[PDB]
C-alpha cells in the first residue's frame, strides 16, 4: 500500500537527514563562533550538501499521493517535503531570482548617508543611522537620515523588488498557489478533524478583525504619543493629523520604545533597573543562566544538559575571535542545544537570557519527534514562548525574591502605568504596523496594487492604518517598504503579529493555572508545577498536531483571540481615555506636515477624459518640475541676488490624481528640511507663470493654481 | 581452572557494528561475574532471570559475550520484550533471556570529529528476528512491488544505514558499547563454574 511506501521514505530520509543538517549546523556554528573565510567554506560547502539533499528529498516525496494514507501523523511529515523547497523554476530564473536577493541583501547592508553640507561623512545603517533615528530630538536631522535613507538606498530596490515579486509569484504560483503570499500564509493551513480546518484565507480574515479590536487601544496610545510629542516638536504636529514617519523613535516606525523619554508618564519617578544591584552584588554570565536554569527547573521543567553548558558561547571570548553575537538559540540536533549571545550583567541581557532558553525549552520538549516536525506548532509560537518568560521574570515580585530588590520595595500604581507604557510602545505600537505592511505584501503579491500605484497605495495605508504621515512625498522611484530588513531579505513578518496574540493567550492561561490573584501584568510562574505541565505537554507535540488544537489545550479556545492582550493593558487603557480627555482621539488622514506650504495645480481637460494625445505622463511632470525650478532659480537671482540652483529633483509633487490634480512644494536644493515658504513661490510663479502656460499650451484658465 | 578472558570482549579495540553484532564463545574457565557488576565504568548492568548478587559461585556449559555498539536512546531496546529498530532488525534478545546486559558510554573512543561513521545499523528487514539470529545481509531492500533486481532507488533502499558519531553529540545521540552475557545450562560438562 502506499502508505508503507511513505513510511519506509520517511525512515531512510530520517536516518540521512539528521546527521546532514547537524554537520551542517555545526558548519555554521564553527563559523558563528569563529568568524574566518575557511568557516565561510566549511559552512557554504554543508549548505549546499544539505539543499540539493533536500531537493531530491522533496522531488522522491512528490509522487507519494496523500489522498491515500490513513495517518495524520505521517501525512504532516510528506506535507512538509513537499510544500517547501522545490524545484519549479528554470535554471535561468532561479539564478536570476539568487542574484536579485543576493544584491538586495548587500545594497541593505552596505548602503550610506552621506551629509549635506560634508559628503565624505557617509553613515551607514548600522550603527549610524540607527543611534540618530533612536536617540536624537533634532526633527531635521531625523528628516534628513529618514528620507536619506530612502533615498540612497531604497530607490535602487524598486527596480530589483518589481523583478522580486514577478520570480517569486512565477514560483508560487508553480507550487499551486495563489501569489507568493499564499504560498507565505500555508503555514497556518491546518487538516483538523474532530473539526473544521484552518485556512489560508482565514488568517486573512483574522487578522483584519483582531487589527480592529486592537484600534481602540491603540488609537487612544496613538493620541496620547501625539501630545506628548507636541511639547518637543510644537510646530510640526498637528494636533489632528497623522504622526510624521521619521518622529518613531527608529527609521521606520517598527516599535516606539524609543519614545518613553519623551512620553513617560511620571518621569520624577525611574523604571525598575536591576542592572546596578547585579553588578554590586558581583553577577556574573553564568550566575544570570544558572538564575534562569533555575526558574525553568522550578516550573516542573528540565534542567539544561551538560552539553549546552560545555559547548554554548555564553560572553564574548579572548584572543581576538570575530563573532557574530545577536542572542539566538541554537538546536543544532542530534540532542546538542546551545545558546550564542554576548551577554553582558544587565537587566535587558537578563531578560534575554530568559528569552534564549525558552526556546531551548522548547527546543528539547519536541526533541522526540521526527526531524520534520520538531518545531513550534506555527511560525508565532516559538517567538511567543520566548516572551512569556521573559514577562513573568521582569516583574518586581520575582526580583523581589532573588535578592535583585529590596524587601522594603513598594509597587505603586504611578509606576505600573510607567511600566505598562514602556510596554506598549513596544507590543502594541509595533501591530499596526506589523499589520499594514503584510497587507502591503499580500495585496502586492495578488496583484491588487499595480507597480505605479505602489508608494501610492503604500502611504494611504500607512495614514489609515497606522496614523503616521510621510514627511515628503515619495513616487514611485522610491521602495520604501524595502528599506526594512525583513522585505529586502524575503522573511514573513506576520510571524511578529501572531507572536504577539499568542503570547498573552498564552500568559493570561498560565496565570490562571497558577493561581495567580490581581493584575495581570504583576503575574508570576515561578514555582507552579501545575502550570509548567500544561506547559510543556504543548511544547512536547511540536508541528505534529493542528496549531488549533495545540493552542486549544493551553488556553482553551481553537481560535486566536486578541482577548488576552487588551486585558493585559486595561489599567493602561483606563488610564489613556482619562489622560485623553483634553485631546483628539483619532487622526486625518489627508494631513501633511509638507500640506500647508504647498499648492494645489489643476490639469486641464483639454478633451472630456481618456483621449490621450494630451493628458500628460511621467513626462510632462518632468517638464513641469523642471520649469517650476527655472522659475524658482529666476526669482531668487532677481529679487534677492542669490544664486539658488534648483532642480526637478527640489520640487516635490503630492496627492497626485490621474492627470487630474497635484499639489506641489519647494525645498531649498542640499537641504530637505527647509521648505520656500508659500508665499514666496506663488510670487516666483507669477513672474514666470506666462512662461510656464507656454510650454504647455495652456492658458491660465486651463493652467489654473488655486490661489 | 583459569580466568575467563573477559579483557578481550571489554577492552578491545574497536567493537562490532549491531546488524553484525559479535558473539565470543567462553568455556573451560573461572569466571568472578563479582568484577563485571562491582565495577563503576558501566552505565547499564540489568540481569534477567539470574541474580547480579553473588551468583558466581553458579556453574555453567557455555557462557556467551555477545558485542556491538548503538546510540544511547537505543540501549532500551537490548531486553526481552522490546521492539524497535535495533530489537526488531539488529539484535533480539528471547522472552525468556537468562543472562546479563552491561552497556557503558563510548564517547571518547568511537565519536570523532566530522563524524565516525564505521558502525552502522540495519534499517528495514521483511520481517523481526528471531533471539539470537544474525542478518549481515546487504541486499536491496524492497518496499514497492516493482522488483529491485539488486539497485537502489524509488521504494528501493539499501537496508544498511550509518550511525553519525560525533563527540558533541547528546547524550541519547552518543555511541554505547553493550555486551550481552548469555548463560546455557545443557545437560552436559558445565566446565564454566566460578568460585
Ligand atoms: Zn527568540
Amino acid at each position: 500500500t502506499t502508505e508503507d511506501e511513505a513510511k519506509k521514505f520517511l525512515d531512510k530520509f530520517n536516518s540521512k537527514a539528521e546527521d546532514l543538517s547537524y554537520e551542517s549546523s555545526l558548519a555554521s556554528w564553527d563559523y558563528n563562533t569563529n568568524i574566518s573565510d575557511e568557516n565561510v567554506q566549511k559552512m557554504d560547502e554543508a549548505g549546499a550538501k544539505w539543499s540539493a539533499f533536500y531537493e531530491e528529498q522533496s522531488k522522491l516525496a512528490k509522487n507519494y499521493p496523500l489522498e491515500e494514507i490513513q495517518n495524520d501523523t505521517v501525512k504532516r511529515q510528506l506535507q512538509i517535503l513537499q510544500q517547501s523547497g522545490s524545484p519549479v523554476l528554470s535554471e535561468d530564473k532561479s539564478k536570476r531570482l539568487n542574484s536579485i536577493l543576493n544584491a538586495m541583501s548587500t545594497i541593505y547592508s552596505t548602503g550610506k548617508v552621506c551629509k549635506p553640507n560634508n559628503p565624505q561623512e557617509c553613515l551607514l545603517l548600522e550603527p549610524g543611522l540607527d543611534n540618530i533615528m533612536g536617540t536624537s530630538k533634532d526633527y531635521n536631522e531625523r528628516l534628513w537620515a529618514w528620507e536619506g535613507w530612502r533615498a540612497e538606498v531604497g530607490k535602487q530596490l524598486r527596480p530589483l523588488y518589481e523583478e522580486y515579486v514577478v520570480l517569486k509569484n512565477e514560483m508560487a504560483r508553480g507550487y499551486h498557489y495563489e501569489d507568493y503570499g499564499d504560498y507565505w500564509r500555508r503555514d497556518y493551513e491546518t487538516e483538523e478533524s474532530s473539526g473544521p480546518g484552518y485556512s489560508r484565507d482565514q488568517l486573512m480574515k483574522d487578522v483584519d478583525r483582531i487589527f480592529t479590536e486592537i484600534k481602540p487601544l491603540y488609537e487612544h496610545l496613538h493620541a496620547y504619543v501625539r501630545a506628548k510629542l507636541m511639547d518637543t516638536y510644537p510646530l510640526h504636529i498637528s494636533p489632528t493629523g497623522c504622526l510624521p514617519a521619521h518622529l518613531l523613535g527608529d527609521m521606520w516606525g517598527r516599535f516606539w520604545t524609543n519614545l518613553y523619554p519623551l512620553t513617560v508618564p511620571f518621569g520624577q519617578k525611574p523604571n525598575i533597573d536591576v542592572t546596578d544591584a547585579m553588578l554590586n552584588q558581583g553577577w556574573d554570565a553564568n550566575r544570570i543562566f544558572k538564575e534562569a536554569e533555575k526558574f525553568f527547573v522550578s516550573v516542573s521543567l528540565p534542567k539544561m544538559t551538560e552539553g549546552f553548558w560545555n559547548k554554548s558561547m555564553l560572553t564574548e571570548p579572548g584572543d581576538g575571535r570575530k563573532v557574530v553575537c545577536h542572542p539566538t538559540a541554537w538546536d543544532l540536533g542530534k540532542g546538542d542545544f546551545r545558546i550564542k549571545m554576548c551577554t553582558k550583567v544587565t537587566m535587558e541581557d537578563f531578560l534575554t537570557a530568559h528569552h534564549e532558553m525558552g526556546h531551548i525549552q522548547y527546543d528539547m520538549a519536541y526533541a522526540s519527534q521526527p526531524y520534520l516536525l520538531r518545531n513550534g506548532a506555527n511560525e508565532g509560537f516559538h517567538e511567543a514562548v520566548g516572551e512569556v518568560m521573559s514577562l513573568s521574570v521582569a516583574t518586581p515580585k520575582h526580583l523581589k525574591t532573588m535578592g535583585l530588590l529590596s524587601p522594603d520595595f513598594r509597587e505603586d500604581d504611578e509606576t505600573e502605568i510607567n511600566f505598562l507604557l514602556k510596554q506598549a510602545l513596544n507590543i502594541v505600537g509595533t501591530l499596526p504596523f506589523t499589520y499594514m505592511l503584510e497587507k502591503w505584501r499580500w495585496m502586492v503579491f495578488k496583484g491588487e496594487i499595480p507597480k505605479e500605484e505602489w508608494m501610492k497605495k503604500w502611504w494611504e495605508m500607512k495614514r489609515e492604518i497606522v496614523g503616521v504621515v510621510e514627511p515628503v512625498p515619495h513616487d514611485e522611484t522610491y521602495c520604501d517598504p524595502a528599506s526594512l530588513f525583513h522585505v529586502a531579505n524575503d522573511y514573513s513578518f506576520i510571524r511578529y503579529y501572531t507572536r504577539t496574540i499568542f503570547e498573552f493567550q498564552f500568559h493570561e492561561a498560565l496565570c490562571r493555572i497558577a493561581q495567580h490573584n490581581g493584575p495581570l501584568h504583576k503575574c508570576d510562574i515561578s514555582n507552579s508545577t501545575d502550570a509548567g505541565k500544561k506547559l510543556h505537554q504543548m511544547l512536547s507535540v511540536g508541528k505534529s498536531q493542528a496549531w488549533t488544537k495545540t493552542l486549544e489545550d493551553i488556553v482553551d479556545s481553537r481560535n486566536m483571540d486578541v482577548g488576552p492582550l487588551l486585558r493585559y493593558f486595561k489599567p493602561l487603557y483606563t488610564w489613556l481615555q482619562e489622560q485623553n480627555r483634553k485631546s483628539y482621539v483619532g487622526w486625518n488622514t489627508d494631513w501633511s506636515p509638507y500640506a500647508d506650504q504647498s499648492i494645489k495645480v489643476w490639469i486641464s481637460l483639454k478633451s472630456a477624459l481618456g483621449e490621450k494625445a494630451y493628458e500628460w505622463n511621467d513626462n510632462e511632470m518632468y517638464l513641469f518640475r523642471s520649469s517650476v525650478a527655472y522659475a524658482m532659480r529666476e526669482y531668487f537671482l532677481k529679487t534677492k541676488n542669490q544664486t539658488i540652483l534648483f532642480g526637478d529633483e527640489n520640487v516635490w509633487v503630492s496627492n497626485l490624481k490621474p492627470r487630474i490634480s497635484f499639489n506641489f512644494h519647494v525645498t531649498s536644493p542640499g537641504n530637505v528640511s527647509d521648505i520656500i515658504p508659500r508665499p514666496e513661490v506663488e510670487g516666483a510663479i507669477r513672474m514666470s507663470r506666462s512662461r510656464i502656460n507656454d510650454a504647455f499650451r495652456l492658458d491660465d484658465n486651463s493652467l489654473e493654481f488655486l490661489g | 581452572t583459569n580466568l575467563c578472558p573477559f579483557g578481550e570482549v571489554f577492552n578491545a579495540t574497536r567493537f562490532a557494528s549491531v546488524y553484525a553484532w559479535n558473539r565470543k564463545r567462553i568455556s573451560n574457565c573461572v569466571a568472578d561475574y563479582s568484577v563485571l557488576y562491582n565495577s563503576a565504568s558501566f552505565s547499564t548492568f540489568k540481569c534477567y532471570g539470574v541474580s547480579p548478587t553473588k551468583l558466581n559461585d553458579l556453574c555453567f556449559t557455555n557462557v556467551y559475550a555477545d558485542s556491538f555498539v548503538i546510540r544511547g536512546d537505543e540501549v532500551r531496546q537490548i531486553a526481552p520484550g522490546q521492539t524497535g529498530k535495533i530489537a526488531d532488525y539488529n539484535y533480539k534478545l528471547p522472552d525468556d533471556f537468562t543472562g546479563c546486559v552491561i552497556a557503558w558510554n563510548s564517547n571518547n573512543l568511537d565519536s570523532k570529529v566530522g563524524g565516525n561513521y564505521n558502525y552502522l545499523y540495519r534499517l528495514f528487514r521483511k520481517s523481526n528476528l528471531k533471539p539470537f539470529e544474525r542478518d549481515i545481509s546487504t541486499e536491496i531492500y524492497q518496499a514497492g512491488s516493482t522488483p529491485c533486481n539488486g539497485v537502489e532507488g524509488f521504494n528501493c533502499y539499501f537496508p544498511l544505514q550509518s550511525y553519525g558519531f560525533q563527540p558533541t553529540n547528546g547524550v541519547g545521540y552518543q555511541p554505547y558499547r553493550v555486551v550481552v552475557l548469555s548463560f546455557e545450562l545443557l545437560h552436559a560438562p558445565a566446565t564454566v563454574c566460578g568460585p
